[PDB]
């Protein structure tokens, strides 16, 4: 058996080789708060929150991106695990623009949903934040970047599922712009499949938009047959 | 309060206790229903530094 045994929180499970940090997690049932991962799409690491403590190792390490090996221990609760995913949620909160009651992402989004799970309860941020000029990628997809977090789905889903390669990241530092740098038209076959993979409500679905709000929406599950996929 | 005197007499006499000094009609020393506007001090963890949250 080529099987390793890894420890969670002081419990010990069975993976496999080249199994990460999170995927053990979520074989011992639990959910490392995440912006980037993505099960369909390839590992990215930048948006740092998935970041846990390996006891004995003065380092916390992306839960996305660093292999296990045997005899490690995670500890998934303990202060400095707490403490970098607060920072890193007032980090990404620092530059958020206040749009919650004007955003369709509002009940069910990522961001609101873990800052109130894992982040602080108050901002200390008491400067002026960004402002990102706004873009027109087609008919299907409202499109407002001064919402986006960079998290580079995007860029991921449009390069290697939809394969059309159009989506870019513009830029250099805070100033980076998630973009086609011209007056492109994104369309394809796939297109609003990225409205699914926005944690945030910077991709919105244009019929849609400012019609309903997720809370109040009766989920009835159904086949689609417009197409013989099933 | 504007009550006569011989009324308040007879009153009184009547109840055994000094009712003017022990009034239940509201008057002039009631506060005023205009306010200056007020500033309200904040929290104990209205802090910039050791205010994490999991403390
Ligand atoms: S995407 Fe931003 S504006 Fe919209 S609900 Fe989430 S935090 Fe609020
Ligand atoms: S617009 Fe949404 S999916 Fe695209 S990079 Fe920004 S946060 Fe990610
Ligand atoms: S989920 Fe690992 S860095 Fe984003
Ligand atoms: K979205």
């Amino acid at each position: 058996s080529n099987l390793i045994e890894v420890f969670v929180d002081g419990q010990s499970v069975m993976v496999e080789p080249g199994t990460t940090v999170l995927q053990a997690c979520e074989k011992v049932g639990m959910q490392i708060p995440r912006f980037c991962y993505h099960e369909r799409l390839s590992v990215a690491g930048n948006c740092r929150m998935c970041l846990v403590e390996i006891e004995k190792a003065p380092k916390v390490v992306a839960a996305c991106a660093m292999p296990v090996m045997k005899g490690w221990n995670i500890l998934t609760n303990s202060e400095k695990t707490k403490k970098a995913r607060e920072g890193v949620m007032e980090f990404l909160l620092a530059n958020h623009p206040l749009d919650c009651p004007i955003c369709d992402q509002g009940g069910e989004c990522d961001l609101q949903d873990q800052s109130m799970m894992f982040g602080s309860d108050r901002s200390r941020f008491l400067e002026g934040k960004r402002a990102v000029e706004d873009k027109n990628i087609g008919p299907l997809v409202k499109t407002i970047m001064t919402r986006c977090i960079q998290c580079t789905r995007c860029i991921r889903f449009a390069s290697e599922i939809a394969g059309v390669d159009d989506l870019g990241t513009t830029g250099r530092g805070n100033d980076m712009q998630v973009g086609t740098y011209i007056e492109k038209m994104f369309m394809s076959e796939l297109s609003g499949n990225i409205i699914d993979i926005c944690p945030v409500g910077a991709l919105t679905s244009k019929p849609y938009a400012f019609t309903a709000r997720p809370w109040e929406t009766r989920k009835t599950e159904s086949i689609d047959v417009m197409d013989a996929v099933g | 309060a504007s009550a006569t005197r011989l009324i308040q007499g007879l009153r009184n006499w009547a109840s055994g206790r000094d009712l003017q000094a022990k009034l239940q009609l509201r008057y002039q020393e009631i506060s005023k229903r205009t306010q200056p506007p007020p500033k309200l001090p904040v929290g104990p963890s209205h802090r910039l530094s050791n205010n994490y949250y999991c403390a």
